[PDB]
């Protein structure tokens, strides 16, 4: 587990997403208004270039039929372009923010999320809502979906606790509480993405402290924390980033760290061991990381104050 | 004069800005006389930059389509992005669609219409005329007024399935053509809509080499 | 048990509550507690 | 460089101005500002932009099973919003938690209060046997504490001994939601 | 195997319910699921086979694409367990075999001298079907993968073919006898085995168990009569014997149609029409007692079908058109505002253990990891158990 | 108000009717309880205050207890208790969990204590089966009452009568200077305290004179 | 008045009565004067 690939996605505004956009090919990445410069992962040169709208689009769900790519802006909508063709569908949305996006493995419904704490579904093809999952009351910062399921629906939120969904219109499956509340202010919001297990069992609440208690819906009980041998060094809770990166399924669970002002750790699945990372803060990097996705050996990143990073890994 | 202050207001409402707004404010009012602005054209490329190269060509801006760019700058501008391998090939299949497939399918509904007039004629000399023997239109008979004659009733020659009004085939041969009617209204339906996808192609394959330029 | 029948204990515990409830406690044991012995004596 | 304007001149023309038509004339709020956000802007704010006898108990045990339909309200924070089957002066619904006793759950209280988690969250007897919400509960969180008279939770108990009914009770309507007062608050419901 | 809703409760299957949803307007005559019980299938009078899904209840649409469907009903449009392919039947003179992950332009148009009254698989590659005829007193097998071409039976009123759980041995109905037993193919020619003429006219649906155990039928006067399966080389013994006969004939009418609910006929569901009951009988696999009934709409429906992995039930609406769906649970709302409120109902003295209260923390939260468990990636549970049921793609109403 | 019996006046519900027998005044009824009363105030002497397992979950915690502060909850929780446990023997004083013993104390009594105050250095000892024996205070009606624990049904028993059957070493041969040994102990500090009660008692009497 | 006097003339006695709750004699405090006379 150790490569480095060529960069680039121009360098302009801030890389807010890096999906890394599973059909093996096909890397996207936002330039704002300029949005998803398409880079094949096997060719490595810039391409096709979709720019929706005006607003800066904070997360990229990469689909599973690979045709139609959906963004989420901050104004008035989340924006479905097909990658092909000329932006036929996009639909009005709640009237907060959007922030985060991830499509279920039919590619049948999607699910928005919400800066007023209420996300709502979204039939894609139709192009219309069923009922909306309101079991908050700030901001639903991040929402996955598992690979082998469409039932487990994931609340990333700033309420302090996750709210498992059901599938479509079940409100409030089960729920799942961090710790620790008062600790930073007002009630702590440690939650920043949740991305699913591949098999549909387990769940990763990343802390915004930097201290990943990974969970089980199952027994309601904790797994193992990856931990760095620093104490208090990884708090990086606030600078302009919420960083996260997904497991690497590549034979064994690898679990990438999503370590911001510093150079991204890598985990093993079962011991708490450091793995396979640099000191390469002067390229690509300076302070932080923003968003980490995994479709194989392949990996991607970008980062915020080195904007534009542009990885892709072993 | 009035004019000249008109080109000089509009003019100094720029300064380096998107002024494309304006540019439409240009061709609007005043719109008789433009001798102005280009007088004022030759000093004032300092703040219209943009609008500067853009006081020569023509009043209309804001479409989205186009032929590819007589820029020449090199050799077919990079062959328009290779020259659409993508859409090409996906969608010459719809002039095979167009033309050829399309009009097969109108001539085998067309020989239905003989398919049904030695059937009817027969009928005129009752018996089901069955389906299942348009299919090279043999209809294979010598004098089908003499040869369904008497002599056999079964249809020997120019055979169709039924004995008598039989409903064992509850036959297809009448109104069988509704199923090539709405084949070829699927035709149809799917030719409009293709269409307007090859237009929803150029509408995002006019933009792949404007920013391609911009590389 | 030394509460309801300790009192061969107690016989001369309430003499001398007596005793000094009489008698001043002035020469405080040398002849309180002797005057409970001359009642003891029998 | 006009090759690139074309696309530019279009751009102006379409990105900044059909996107924020599109966005501002279609909000139905009242024009959110907020950040980029992946830039931390937390804005985590007050002010929201955004839309706002034995079998006489087992009786009350299955009779008023969902009198309240669990949603979230501009009051505390989840408003229950009691929908039927209520009237004045009867037992609502037995409040039911699982802790036996007043020093050492008096003592879970201040391992309670070094969380932060509950300093209501009980309900005490005080003679013993506080009892519980925030380990088996049943209706227990959700009845909110409004300083709105609703609801009194007492101790009427047959048999048992042990029974907490929400006994008293002055007559509600639908979707307002049961308010017991613990034994001015931070509600600022439109009472306070 | 069940495999997600265990962070739901505790198990709370709960096969049959009573509650609607009601889908969209172009009537059909029958329907059927993906064999991942994903998404959902019908054909319309205008022979437009809407393939819908069940999450969504929505029409997507891969019907028309270019060359165009059949105008009129189908009757028998059935799923590949592949779940790749697709057969429809019709009452215009065809099969048009689709796939839907194709062109999606029929792949093997067939077509034949009398309608098909239906058409189904043998499931073990493309180049299995077998089908019906109004005419004919033969079983056609129609191969696929190879040529489009269709073969005889090669015997000596055809009606209502089916496989059974073992592909190999197909079941017949109403030829000189009432009903018979083809095995293996005709392609590879071989012979008949044991035939039975059990009662006087045709039969409706001779609906088989997934496990292959039970074996239904829809007689003309009116007895359902289930039978055990018999297998290879264990030919003619089995389903001679009258396993448990429904119909206490007084109150109900005549029987449209029957199938078998998830596995092992644990629960059949079966319609009747002509008594203008709507309500329908989950009756019991072996006892065979009155279970309960569905409400259903006063419109009579004409075909039902159950599905596997979320355990609905769907039928058209004979009269109305729209297709009437089943089982919905209800959501335990009491874990809903509360991470953990396990809720208990009765209070019932937690027993604060030897080292509860005993002392403070004392900054033992995160000394110890301890871990023991893993969270390791999906290794094929039973060893294959599925080809997963993929999704149709469409690109479609840009406009 | 009662007299007679073994440490009885002041305890809780679990120490009930199957504490008849001799000092079995452990608790099997709920299972997080009290401890029971101890039946002396030691005020200032010293004592060989000895403890005792009886048939073996079998905590069964010991304890120190005082009166104006907590005798609901075991030991650990009160305002200036001193106790100690059955699991690997974890030394509990009041608010803390300190350090546990090195000994093996999972069976039956061995672990018997000493204690030692002056006036107006205070020793205690754990001696547990004549070992871990250690001190630390500073300097702390009203006496020491060292009751035993609950906790799922203890087996709960002290030594109140002469002798001390294992470890009597404490009396007249060591765990402290001999003179200053004071075996005025457990059984034989009733006999004295009540004797202080009989003449307390006198005192009040003569209060009623002294209007 | 005698309260105090008393408080002031209690330790001695309590010290016999500590020293005769050991063996309780049926000759009791008849040991125990004699003693408190020999302190001064």
């Amino acid at each position: 587990f150790q490569f480095v690939t060529p960069v680039g996605t121009q360098n302009g505004l801030k890389a807010t997403c890096a999906k890394i956009s599973p059909d093996g090919q096909f890397l996207a990445i936002t330039q704002g208004l300029n949005i998803l410069i398409y880079d094949i992962n096997r060719r490595t040169v810039s391409q096709t270039l979709v720019t929706s709208h005006a607003r800066p689009f904070s997360e990229l769900c990469w689909s599973p039929d690979g045709q139609c790519i959906a963004t989420a802006s901050d104004d008035f909508s989340v924006e479905i372009i097909h990658l092909s063709y000329g932006l036929l569908h996009t639909f009005i949305g709640h009237t907060a923010p959007v922030i985060s996006l991830t499509f279920n493995r039919k590619g049948n419904l999607l699910f928005t999320s919400s800066m007023d704490e209420s996300i709502k579904i979204w039939d894609t093809l139709n192009g219309s809502l069923m009922k909306t999952i309101s079991a908050h009351s700030e901001a639903v910062v991040s929402v996955d979906v598992p690979m082998n399921d469409s039932s487990i629906l994931s609340s990333g939120s700033y309420d302090g606790l996750i709210r498992i969904f059901d599938a479509e219109t079940g409100h409030c499956l089960k729920t799942l509480t961090y710790d620790k509340d008062w600790k930073r202010e007002n009630g702590v919001v440690p939650i920043s993405q949740v991305k699913f297990s591949e098999n549909a069992r387990y769940l990763l609440v990343k802390s915004l402290d930097g201290v990943v208690k990974i969970w089980d819906c199952i027994g309601g009980c904790v797994v193992r924390t990856f931990q760095v041998q620093p104490l208090e060094k990884g708090v990086l809770h606030h600078s302009c980033g919420m960083d996260f990166l997904n497991p690497e399924d590549g034979s064994t669970p690898l679990v990438i760290s999503g370590y911001e002002n510093g150079d991204i750790y890598c985990w093993n699945s079962d011991t708490k061991s450091l793995l396979q990372l640099l000191d390469g803060s002067l390229y690509h990097h300076s302070s932080p990381v923003m968003s980490i996705h995994c479709f194989g050996n392949i990996m991607c990143s970008l980062a915020l104050n080195g904007d534009c990073c542009l990885w892709r890994w072993v | 004069h009035g004019r000249e202050f008109v080109n000089d207001i509009w003019s100094r409402l720029k300064t380096d800005e998107d002024r494309a707004v304006v540019k439409k404010m240009v061709e609007q009012t005043g719109h008789i006389d433009k001798f102005k602005k280009f007088g004022q054209l030759d000093f004032i490329d300092n703040n219209i930059v943009v609008k500067t190269d853009d006081e020569k060509e023509i009043f209309d801006q804001i479409v989205v389509r186009d032929m590819t760019l007589k820029t020449l700058e090199d050799d077919l501008q990079e062959v328009q992005e290779i020259s659409l391998p993508l859409f090409k090939k996906k969608l010459e299949l719809l002039e095979v669609y167009l033309g050829w497939l399309d009009n097969v399918y109108t001539e085998m509904r067309k020989l239905d219409d003989d398919a049904a007039s030695h059937v009817e004629c027969g009928k005129e000399d009752n018996i089901c005329g069955y389906c299942s023997t348009y299919e090279r239109i043999p209809c294979s008979v010598e004098e089908f007024v003499r040869d369904f004659g008497s002599n056999e009733e079964a249809t020997k020659i120019h055979e169709v399935c039924t004995k008598w009004k039989c409903n064992r085939h509850l036959d297809w041969v009448s109104t069988n053509q509704e199923q090539y009617l709405q084949q070829i209204d699927s035709l149809e339906s799917m030719q409009e809509r293709l269409q307007h996808l090859i237009q929803a192609r150029k509408k995002q394959l006019n933009i792949q080499y404007y920013e391609e330029i911009l590389r | 048990t030394r509460k309801y029948l300790n009192t061969n204990v107690t016989p001369h515990l309430l003499a001398g509550m007596r005793l000094i409830a009489v008698q001043q406690p002035e020469d405080p044991l040398r002849v309180l507690g002797e005057y409970l012995i001359e009642q003891s004596n029998i | 460089k006009i090759w690139q304007s074309r696309r530019k001149t279009l751009e102006e023309e379409k990105a900044s101005d059909w996107q924020i038509e599109l966005n501002g004339t279609l909000f139905d709020s009242e024009l959110q500002p907020g950040s980029s956000f992946k830039a931390e802007g937390f804005r985590k704010v007050t002010d929201k932009l955004k839309i706002n006898s034995e079998l006489l108990s087992l009786n009350q045990l299955n009779k008023r099973k969902k009198p309240v339909m669990f949603a979230r309200s501009a009051i505390h924070n989840w408003g229950l919003y009691a929908l039927d089957s209520i009237a004045a002066k009867e037992m609502i619904i037995e409040y039911v938690g699982e802790r036996i006793r007043q020093p050492v759950a008096e003592m879970r209280e201040k391992r309670y209060l070094k969380n932060g988690i509950g300093s209501s969250y009980l309900f005490r007897v005080d003679e013993n046997t506080v009892i519980d919400a925030t380990k088996k509960g049943g209706i227990a969180r959700f009845i909110n504490h409004c300083c709105d008279p609703n609801c009194t939770a007492k101790i009427i108990k047959v048999g048992g001994r042990r029974r907490i009914v929400i006994y008293a009770l002055r007559d509600i309507a639908a979707s307002e939601e049961l308010t017991y007062d613990y034994k001015p608050c931070l509600c600022g419901a439109p009472n306070c | 195997n069940i495999l997600l809703q265990d962070p739901f409760a505790v198990l709370k299957e709960h096969p049959e319910k009573l509650t609607h949803t009601i889908e969209n307007p172009l009537r059909t005559e029958c329907l059927q699921f993906s064999p991942c019980g994903d998404y959902l299938a019908l054909g319309c009078a205008n022979g437009a086979l809407v393939i819908y899904d069940m999450d969504t209840f929505r029409p997507i649409c891969v019907p028309g694409n270019m060359l165009g469907a059949h105008v009129r009903p189908i009757t028998s449009i059935a799923w590949s367990p592949d779940g790749r392919l697709l057969l429809t039947s019709s009452r215009d003179w065809s099969i048009k075999l689709w796939d839907l992950s194709k062109p999606s332009k029929p792949l093997k148009e067939i077509r034949f001298d009398s309608p098909i009254w239906g058409c189904q698989w043998l499931d073990a590659k493309r180049r299995l079907c077998v089908a019906t005829i109004f005419e004919e007193s033969d079983a056609y097998v129609i191969d696929f993968s190879n040529d489009p071409v269709a073969s005889l039976l090669s015997k000596s009123v055809l009606v209502c073919t089916v496989h059974t759980k073992h592909p190999n041995i197909i079941i017949v109905g109403t030829s000189k006898g009432w009903l018979d037993f083809y095995k293996f193919h005709s392609l590879y020619q071989t012979e008949c085995i044991h035939s039975l003429k059990i009662t006087s006219s045709n039969i409706k649906h001779l609906i088989v168990s997934q496990n292959g155990e039970r074996l239904a039928i829809n007689c003309s006067d009116r007895t359902i009569r289930q039978y055990e399966i018999s297998i290879d080389d264990e030919n003619s013994a089995v389903e001679l014997t009258l396993e448990h006969k429904y119909q206490d004939v007084i109150n109900k009418l005549q029987w449209n149609c029957i199938l078998f609910s998830n596995n092992t006929a644990e629960y059949l569901v079966a319609s009747t029409h002509g008594s203008s009951a709507h309500e329908l009988y989950i009756w019991e696999t072996t006892s065979g007692t009155l279970v309960r009934v569905l409400e259903g709409a006063e419109e009579e429906l004409i075909d039902i079908n159950w599905d596997f992995y979320s355990m609905s039930i769907v039928s058209n609406g004979f009269e109305s058109g729209n297709v009437y769906v089943w089982s919905v649970v209800i959501p335990p709302k009491w874990s809903a505002l509360a991470p953990d409120f396990e809720e208990v109902e009765e209070n019932v003295d937690y027993l604060e253990k030897e080292d509860e209260f005993d002392e403070v923390d004392e900054a033992e939260q995160q000394q110890g990891l301890e871990q023991e468990e893993e969270i390791a990636i999906d290794l094929r549970t039973r060893e294959q158990y599925d080809v997963r049921g993929n999704n149709l793609l469409v690109e479609r109403f840009t406009i | 108000f009662d007299h007679s019996g073994m440490s009885v006046m002041d305890r809780s519900e679990g120490l009930s009717i199957s504490r008849d027998g001799n000092d079995l005044v452990s608790v099997p009824d709920q299972y997080g309880w009290r401890t029971a009363r101890s039946d002396v105030c030691i005020k200032e002497g010293m004592t060989y205050w000895e403890v005792e397992v009886i048939r073996g979950t079998p905590h069964l915690r010991f304890g120190v207890c005082r009166r104006e502060a907590s005798l609901e909850a075991p030991v650990g929780f009160d305002v200036y208790g001193y106790g100690i446990r059955d699991i690997s023997l974890e030394s509990i004083h009041e608010g803390k969990l300190n350090c546990v013993l090195e000994n093996g104390s999972p069976l039956k009594e061995g672990d018997k204590i000493g204690f030692l105050l002056s006036l107006p250095d205070s020793y205690l000892a754990i001696f547990q089966n004549g070992k871990y024996l250690g001190k630390a205070f500073e300097n702390l009606k009203l006496g020491y009452y060292p009751t035993i624990s609950c906790f799922n049904g203890g087996t709960a028993r002290i030594i109140s009568e002469e002798d001390k059957l294992e470890y009597l070493d404490q009396i007249r041969s060591a765990y402290c200077v001999d003179g200053n040994s004071k075996v005025n102990t457990l059984d034989t500090l009733y006999k004295e305290q009540i004797a202080e009660d009989i003449v307390w008692d006198i005192i009040d009497e003569l209060e009623q004179i002294a209007l």
